[PDB]
RNA sequence: UUAAUAUUUGUUUAAUGAAAAGUAUUUUAUUAUUAUAUUGUAUAGUAUUAUUAUAGUGUAUAGUUUUUUAAAAAUAUAAAAAUA
C-alpha cells in the first residue's frame, strides 16, 4: 500500500467528528454503568 | 352543495378504519383477559346448564341452591388438577416440594386436597406464585399455548423423596 | 489480506478433498475455471437524520 | 391464650417495664404517661404519640 | 456450514438481535405464500369430507391397478389408511425404506 | 421524498411522512434468504425481524420422521 | 409421608420399565348400573391417576431432550372418556331428579 | 355509592391491605368489585393493567409484568381485620374437598376396565 | 478538548479538576460547579448560639 | 464563579479528629476515625465545648426541644444543646412537609468545608515565606 | 450534475496502474526452511527457531 | 496464604454473609431495583440437540434475594400496626 | 416552540415522550389518608351508639 | 497481521533470556494452555526455580481466576459481547469454565514437575 | 451509475432503591423469617443497542471495566516569541 499513500489512491480527506463523539459516547457509557444500564453500540445502522 | 347521491347503489361502505376482530391473537406474558362479556356466552351457559332451549329452565330455587347440577357436581366429583413437580422431589429428600396448582385455587384449598385425597396431613405453609401457561410453536410456526397454573411450594414438618432406580 | 481470498481458499481446500477423494493426483492439480455470478441478497435498513432512511 | 398485642401496646408495656425497673434499681422512677392528662401532658408542652418508631 | 459462514466473515462487521427481537414474536400471524402452498399441497386430507364414501376397498380384496406405473398389475389389499384415501396393495409400489443410522444399529 | 419504490425492499430514498415503514432491521431480499439472515435462522431460530413465522417443517421431515 | 407422593409418580417409570397400555375405560353402558357413591368413588381414582398421568406428561415436557416422547400416551384420553362418562350418568339422574 | 365494601377501594389498613379485583362465588353472599358492566369495565381494566397507586408508596394490585387474571382468582371468602390477618366470613366458599371410603365393592375399582420391559427412548408413541 | 488535559505530563492541579467523583476530602470546588441535584452537597452547617454570640459581644463592647 | 479554594491547606492549623469526642445533643463519645457516622463543624477555634469544632451524630444533628430537622442547616446552641432557629426564636412548633426528625448534612465536615479557615491564615505568615530569614 | 456511467468507462480504470497494484498482482515467496511453509522475505513466524535465525 | 475472602470477612465483621456478598455487586441483581438485563444471559428454550438454557443454572450467584430484599429494603407492618 | 417542532420544550433526553401506554388511572389510593379508610362502620365499632 | 485493522504484528522481547532469573528457559512459540497458568518450560530446563517473590506475586493473580464470580463474569461478558453484536461469540449456556477442580489438580500436578 | 464512495471501526470504569414506560417463554428466580385469604416485582422515550444521569427518596474512596490505524493538502478546534 506504499505506492497507493504515495499516488494517494483513496479519499484524501478524513471524518473529522469522530475523534470528539468517541469520548462523548465513553462518558455515556460511564454514565449508563452509573444508572445501571446494558452498554449499547454507538452506530448500530449508521456504519 | 349537495353529491351525486342518485348514482350509488343503497348499500353500505365499509370504514375507512377498518376494526380490529375482538379475538385476542396475542399469547405473550401480557395477556389480558377480556372483561367485556357477549351474548354467545350467556347462551353458551344456559345451553351448558339446563339444555337452553330444548328444556324448560329450573325454578329459581334449585338454581340458586346448592343442588344445581354444576355446584352439586363440582362439590361431589370435584375436579381439580393438582400435579407434582418430580423435579423437587426426585432422588432428592427435601422439605418443600412443588405442586402445579389450577388458578383457581387457594392455600387452604391445596392443603384441604392434600390432606384429604392423598392424606399428606404434615402441611407447615404455601408459597403461591402465578405464572403464565407455556407457549411454544410447533413445526409449521403455529403458536400454542398451555393453560395457566400456579406454582405452589409446600413446606413440610418431614423431609420427603422419591427414589430412581438406577 | 482479502476476503475473497479466504473464501476462494476454502474453496480449493474443499475441491482438493474431492477431487482426492475422486482419484485425482494432487501435484497435478490446476484451476481450469474459477467464476462467480450473483447470489442471494439481503436487505438492512439504513436510519438517516431529518426523518430519512435507506435498505442497505 | 396470649393476648393480641399492638405496637402500641408493646411500646406502653416498654414504658412500664422501664419505670419497674426504675424502682427495682432503686432510682426514682420517671413513668412518662403519669404527666399525661386529659388536654394533655399536665406540665410539658411538647408533644409526644405511640407507637414510637426507631 | 454456519462455522464456516462466521468464519469467513470479517470479525468488524457486527450481527445485532441475537438473542431478542425488536418486535414480538407472539403475536400471531400467517406464513408466507409459497410455505400456504406448500401445506396445502402436502396436507390435502385436512379438507372437509375429503374422505371417499361409500368405502369399499377392505383389506383382503384382490385389485387391478388400472392406470400409473405397474398398470395391469394384480394384488391383495394389505392395508387401509382411509382418511388418506389410499390402499397398500401386495408387491405393487415396492420402494426402499432408508432407516437411518442410530447409536447402536447401522444404517439400514 | 420517495426517489424510489414504495416497498421496504426497495433501493432508494424514502421518508417517514410520505412512506412509513415499521423498524426492519435485516430481513431477506426479493431472491432468496441469504446467508446474512441464514446464519439468524440457525442461531437464533428465527429471522431477526420477529415478523417472519418459522416453518421448519422441510427440516422435521428430514431429520425427526 | 413419602407414600403420598410416591402415588404421583408412575412405578414403571421408577423402575425403568415399559408401562403397559391399559384395557378400556369405564363405558357409559356399564357406568348406568353403578350408585352414586360408586361413581364417586372411581371418580376419585380416576382423579388420582389423571394427576399422575398429568405430573408424567409435565416431567417428560421438562426433560424432552434427555427423555423421548411419554410412553403410552392414551391413558389420559381414557381418563378424560371414563371421567367424561361418569359427568354424563350424574347429568341423567339429576335431570330425571 | 358501590355494591363491594369500601376496603377494596382503600383498605383498613394504613398500608393499603385489601386492594384488587376480589371475585365471588356465585351462591356467596359477599360481594365483590368483579362487575362487568360497560361503565365497570374501564376500572377493571385499569387494575389489570395500569395497577393501584398508594399513597404510602407502593403498587398494591399490580405492580408490574404478568398481569393479574380476575376471572381465575379464588372466590373472596371474607374480610379483613386489624386484629388477625383474615376473617372467613363465607366458609361454604372454601372447597372442603372430601372423598368417600372403601366401604363396599370399591377395593376391586381399578382406574380402568380390563378388555375382553426395559424402557426405550422414542421419538412418538401412538398408543 | 483541554489543552491542559491532552498534554502528555498532566499537573497536579490539573489531576486534582478531574476529581468529580462525590468522596471525603474531593474537590469541592469542582464538586459544587455541577447542579445541587447533581452533587449531594447540602446547606453549609453555621454553628449559632451563645457560643458565637458571647464572643462577638466580647469584641463589639 | 464559586468563589472559594478547594482543598484547604491546614499547615498554619491543622485541623484533625481529636482522639476523646463526644456529642453536643448527647454527651457520649463518638467514633473517631473508622466511621464518618458524626457530623464535624470546624471553625477553628478553641473555644470551650470540644475545641477545633463540635462534634453531632447523623441521627441526633436534630433540635433538642422540638426533636425536629434543621431549615437551613442552621443549629442554635442553647446551654449546651443544640436547637433550632425557630425554636431558638420563641415561635411555635413547625412541623416540616420533607424529612422529620433528620436534617440534610453531609458527613465528616464535607458540608462544612467550603467555609472556613484556609492558606494564609494570618498576615504575619506570608511575610515569613517571602522575607529571606 | 452527474449521469450514468457507460461500461466502457468503467472499465477505464483498469487500465492505470493504481487499479493493477492494489488488485492484480502476486506474492514472491518460499517455504519457510524451518516450518516448511509459504513465506514472503521480511516478515517471520511466532518460533524460537525463527525468531533467532529468522529466515 | 491467607487471602482475603468475603465471608472471613464477613463473619468477623458480623455483617451477615449473603449481604455482604451482595454489597459488591449491582443492587438489581439481588434486590427488586430498576435494573436492565442483557438479552443473552436470559434463559432460552430448549431446541433439537441441546439441552435448555436457564438464567438461575447459567447465574446462580446474581440471583435476588427476597428475605435480605424485604429485611433491608421493605417495611414491616407489625412496627407499623396501631390498634 | 421552543427545542423540537412535535415535541416543544420536551427534551428527548429528559423523560418519557408518551407516558400513558393504553389507559392511565388519575387516581391515588387513600387521597384523603383518612385514619380509617375501611368504611363507616368496619372492624371495631368508633364511639358510643346512639 | 490482526486480522480486524490489518496491522503488522511484531513480538518484541529482551535478548539475554538465559542470564535473567525470572523467564529462565520459557518458551514463547506457543502459549500457555491458560493465561493464568505459568508459562511454557523447555525439557531442558524443567528443574528451574523462580525468585520467591515473584512465584508468589504469580500464585496470588493466578488464584484470583480460580473463583466462581470469575466464571460469572466470563459468562457475562459473553452475554455482553453477544449483545453488542460481536459475531463467534457462544452462549453463555453453551459456555464452560476456563478453571474446573480435575483440570486445576493436573495443572498442580505439572508445576510440581516443573518445580 | 454515483460506488475503489460517504459513514462505522470497541486498548482501560469516579457512580447507588420507586411510578409512569417497557412484557422480553424468569422450567421451582430467589428460601427463608414473620404471619395467616387474593394480587402482582429484572428491560424507558426520541421511527434504533441514538448528543441522552428521566432527579421520587437517600448518600457517598466498591476505580460499580467494549473505541482501529506508521507521513501529506483543505477544514475543524487548542495553543501560538525579547514585534506592533
Ligand atoms: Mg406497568
Ligand atoms: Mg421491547
Ligand atoms: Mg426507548
Ligand atoms: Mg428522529
Ligand atoms: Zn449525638
Ligand atoms: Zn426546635
Ligand atoms: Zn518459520
Amino acid at each position: 500500500s506504499q505506492f497507493l499513500k504515495r499516488t494517494f489512491v483513496g479519499g484524501m480527506g478524513y471524518n473529522v467528528k469522530r475523534p470528539y463523539r468517541i469520548e462523548i459516547r465513553m462518558e455515556h457509557d460511564k454514565k449508563r454503568r452509573m444508572r445501571r444500564r446494558n452498554i449499547g453500540c454507538r452506530r448500530m445502522m449508521k456504519s | 352543495k349537495g353529491w351525486r347521491t342518485w348514482e350509488y347503489q343503497h348499500t353500505r361502505p365499509d370504514p375507512r378504519p377498518f376494526p380490529d376482530p375482538p379475538v385476542n391473537d396475542y399469547f405473550g406474558r401480557s395477556r389480558i383477559w377480556n372483561p367485556i362479556a357477549c351474548k354467545l356466552g350467556y347462551v353458551r351457559k344456559k345451553a351448558d346448564e339446563w339444555g337452553w332451549p330444548n328444556k324448560p329452565p329450573p325454578p329459581t330455587g334449585l338454581r340458586y341452591s346448592q343442588e344445581f347440577f354444576p355446584f352439586f357436581f363440582e362439590r361431589y366429583f370435584p375436579d381439580a388438577e393438582v400435579r407434582l413437580l418430580l423435579d423437587s422431589v426426585l432422588n432428592n429428600e427435601t422439605k418443600r416440594p412443588v405442586f402445579q396448582i389450577p388458578c383457581s385455587m387457594s392455600k387452604v384449598e391445596l392443603v384441604n386436597y392434600l390432606k384429604n385425597i392423598y392424606g399428606i396431613d404434615n402441611v407447615v405453609r404455601v408459597e403461591v406464585r402465578n405464572r403464565r401457561g407455556r407457549r411454544y410453536k410447533n413445526e409449521v410456526g403455529e403458536i400454542k399455548m398451555m393453560d395457566d397454573y400456579k406454582v405452589a411450594v409446600v413446606e413440610l414438618d418431614t423431609p420427603v423423596s422419591v427414589e430412581l432406580k438406577q | 489480506l482479502r476476503k475473497g481470498h479466504q473464501i476462494v481458499f476454502r474453496a480449493l481446500e474443499m475441491a482438493q478433498q474431492g477431487a482426492e477423494a475422486k482419484g485425482l493426483d494432487k501435484e497435478h492439480l490446476r484451476v481450469a475455471h474459477i467464476s462467480c455470478y450473483p447470489g442471494p441478497t439481503d436487505k438492512q435498513i439504513d436510519i438517516r437524520s431529518k426523518g430519512y432512511y435507506a435498505w442497505k | 391464650g396470649t393476648l393480641v398485642f399492638s405496637q402500641a401496646m408493646r411500646d406502653a408495656l416498654m414504658d412500664l417495664e422501664r419505670a419497674v425497673r426504675r424502682k427495682e434499681l432503686g432510682l426514682e422512677p420517671n413513668y412518662v404517661w403519669d404527666r399525661w392528662g386529659p388536654v394533655g401532658f399536665i406540665d410539658g408542652a411538647r408533644t409526644d404519640h405511640l407507637p414510637r418508631f426507631a | 456450514r454456519l462455522e464456516l459462514l462466521e468464519s469467513m466473515r470479517h470479525p468488524r462487521e457486527r450481527d445485532f438481535y441475537q438473542d431478542h427481537t425488536y418486535h414480538n414474536q407472539w403475536l400471531r400471524r400467517d406464513l408466507e405464500k409459497h410455505q400456504k402452498q406448500q401445506l396445502a399441497a402436502r396436507y390435502k386430507y385436512f379438507a372437509p369430507d375429503f374422505e371417499i364414501s361409500p368405502w369399499i376397498w377392505y383389506p383382503g380384496d384382490i385389485v387391478e391397478v388400472v392406470s400409473g406405473e405397474g398398470i395391469g398389475q394384480r394384488g391383495t389389499i394389505i392395508a387401509v389408511i382411509k382418511y388418506k384415501n389410499e390402499i397398500v396393495v401386495q408387491n405393487i409400489n415396492v420402494q426402499d425404506v432408508v432407516i437411518p443410522a442410530s447409536e447402536s444399529r447401522p444404517e439400514q | 421524498y420517495q426517489r424510489g419504490g414504495w416497498s421496504p425492499g426497495s433501493k432508494h430514498q424514502k421518508h417517514m411522512t410520505l412512506n412509513p415503514t415499521l423498524y426492519l432491521y435485516r430481513f431477506p431480499g426479493p431472491h432468496g434468504p441469504g446467508p446474512y439472515t441464514m446464519k439468524y435462522w440457525w442461531t437464533l431460530g428465527c429471522f431477526p425481524t420477529g415478523m417472519e413465522v418459522p416453518f421448519r417443517l422441510h427440516e422435521f421431515l428430514s431429520t425427526y420422521q | 409421608s413419602a407414600a403420598a407422593f410416591y402415588e404421583f409418580v408412575d412405578n414403571n417409570f421408577l423402575n425403568n420399565k415399559r408401562p403397559p397400555v391399559p384395557g378400556g375405560s369405564w363405558t357409559v353402558e356399564v357406568l348406568r348400573n353403578k350408585s352414586l357413591a360408586d361413581l364417586q368413588h372411581i371418580w376419585f381414582l380416576l382423579l388420582k391417576e389423571r394427576n399422575m398421568l398429568k405430573s408424567m406428561k409435565e416431567h417428560y415436557l421438562r426433560h424432552q431432550e434427555e427423555l423421548g416422547a411419554m410412553p403410552a400416551p392414551s391413558r389420559l384420553k381414557m381418563i378424560d372418556e371414563s371421567m367424561r362418562n361418569i359427568k354424563r350418568v350424574v347429568k341423567e339422574r339429576d335431570e330425571e331428579a | 355509592k358501590n355494591s363491594w365494601p369500601e376496603w377494596m377501594d382503600n383498605g383498613a389498613d394504613g398500608t393499603g391491605y385489601g386492594i384488587g379485583l376480589h371475585r365471588t362465588h356465585p351462591l356467596s353472599r359477599l360481594r365483590g368489585n368483579l362487575k362487568r358492566s360497560p361503565s365497570h369495565v374501564p376500572r377493571v381494566l385499569g387494575m389489570m393493567i395500569q395497577g393501584v397507586w398508594h399513597k404510602s408508596g407502593v403498587k398494591l394490585y399490580f405492580r408490574g409484568g404478568k398481569p393479574p387474571n380476575p376471572s381465575v382468582h379464588p372466590y373472596l371468602t371474607g374480610e379483613p381485620c386489624p386484629l388477625y390477618g383474615w376473617k372467613v366470613t363465607d366458609e361454604s366458599v372454601i372447597r372442603q374437598f372430601n372423598m368417600p371410603s372403601i366401604d363396599g365393592t370399591n377395593f376391586r375399582y381399578k382406574p380402568y376396565v380390563a378388555l375382553q420391559k426395559p424402557l426405550a427412548k422414542r421419538l412418538f408413541f401412538w398408543r | 478538548k483541554e489543552y491542559r488535559l491532552t498534554v502528555p505530563y498532566r499537573s497536579e492541579v490539573t489531576m486534582l479538576r478531574l476529581a468529580n467523583h462525590k468522596a471525603i476530602n474531593s474537590n469541592i470546588r469542582e464538586l459544587f460547579k455541577k447542579p445541587l441535584v447533581m452533587n449531594n452537597i447540602k446547606a453549609i452547617p453555621r454553628d449559632l448560639g451563645e457560643i458565637p454570640r458571647d464572643y462577638v459581644l466580647r469584641l463589639l463592647f | 464563579r464559586p468563589h472559594f479554594p478547594a482543598y484547604n491547606e491546614d499547615v498554619d492549623r491543622p485541623m484533625v479528629v481529636p482522639p476523646d469526642a463526644i456529642c453536643f445533643n448527647c454527651d457520649k463519645p463518638i467514633d473517631a476515625g473508622d466511621v464518618n457516622s458524626y457530623v464535624w463543624i470546624p471553625a477553628g477555634n478553641a473555644t470551650v465545648p470540644t475545641p477545633q469544632g463540635y462534634f453531632f451524630h447523623f441521627g441526633c444533628f436534630k433540635c433538642n426541644r422540638c426533636k425536629y430537622r434543621l431549615g437551613h442547616n442552621k443549629f442554635y446552641s442553647k446551654d449546651g444543646k443544640a436547637w433550632c432557629i425557630p425554636c431558638a426564636l420563641g415561635r411555635d412548633v413547625r412541623v416540616p412537609t420533607r424529612r422529620w426528625h433528620t436534617s440534610y448534612v453531609n458527613t465528616h465536615r464535607t458540608g462544612s468545608r467550603l467555609t472556613g479557615h484556609f492558606f494564609p491564615r494570618h498576615s504575619h505568615q506570608m511575610e515569613f515565606l517571602f522575607d529571606p530569614n | 450534475p452527474k449521469r450514468k456511467k457507460n461500461p466502457m468507462q468503467l472499465r477505464r480504470k483498469v487500465y492505470g496502474l493504481h487499479f493493477k497494484e492494489k488488485y492484480l498482482k502476486m506474492e514472491e515467496w518460499y517455504y519457510c526452511p524451518l516450518c516448511a511453509e509459504p513465506k514472503k522475505p521480511g516478515e517471520w513466524c511466532r518460533r524460537e527457531d525463527c525468531r533467532q535465525i529468522k529466515p | 496464604r491467607g487471602r482475603f475472602n468475603m465471608d472471613e470477612a464477613a463473619a468477623a465483621l458480623q455483617l451477615n454473609p449473603a449481604y455482604a456478598a451482595a454489597l459488591y455487586r449491582p443492587l438489581n441483581y439481588t434486590f427488586h431495583i430498576r435494573g436492565q438485563l442483557y438479552p443473552a444471559q436470559k434463559g432460552r428454550p430448549s431446541r433439537p440437540g441441546s439441552l435448555a438454557a436457564s438464567q438461575g443454572r447459567m447465574f446462580p450467584l446474581y440471583q435476588r434475594n427476597d428475605r435480605l430484599d424485604k429485611e433491608l429494603f421493605r417495611l414491616n407492618s407489625r412496627g407499623l400496626t396501631t390498634e | 416552540k421552543g427545542g423540537r417542532a412535535k415535541f416543544g420544550t420536551r427534551a428527548a433526553e429528559s423523560g418519557v415522550w408518551n407516558d400513558v401506554g393504553g389507559i392511565t388511572s388519575r387516581v391515588v389510593a387513600n387521597m384523603e389518608q383518612n385514619p380509617h379508610p375501611g368504611g363507616d362502620d368496619f372492624g371495631p365499632p368508633r364511639g358510643p351508639p346512639k | 497481521r490482526r486480522r480486524t485493522d490489518a496491522v503488522a504484528m511484531y513480538f518484541v522481547e529482551y535478548k539475554n533470556r538465559d542470564m535473567s532469573d525470572n523467564h529462565k528457559g520459557e518458551d514463547y512459540s506457543a502459549g500457555p494452555e491458560r493465561f493464568f497458568l505459568p508459562p511454557r518450560i523447555v525439557e531442558t530446563e524443567k528443574g528451574i526455580q523462580r525468585p520467591p517473590h515473584m512465584q508468589m506475586a504469580f500464585d496470588r493473580w493466578a488464584s484470583k481466576f480460580k473463583t466462581e464470580e470469575f466464571h460469572h463474569w466470563w459468562r457475562l461478558r459473553h452475554a455482553k459481547l453477544r449483545y453488542w453484536g460481536v459475531r463467534n461469540v457462544p452462549h453463555p449456556s453453551d459456555v464452560d469454565p476456563l478453571w474446573t477442580e480435575k483440570e486445576e489438580e493436573e495443572w498442580h500436578n505439572e508445576m510440581l514437575a516443573n518445580t
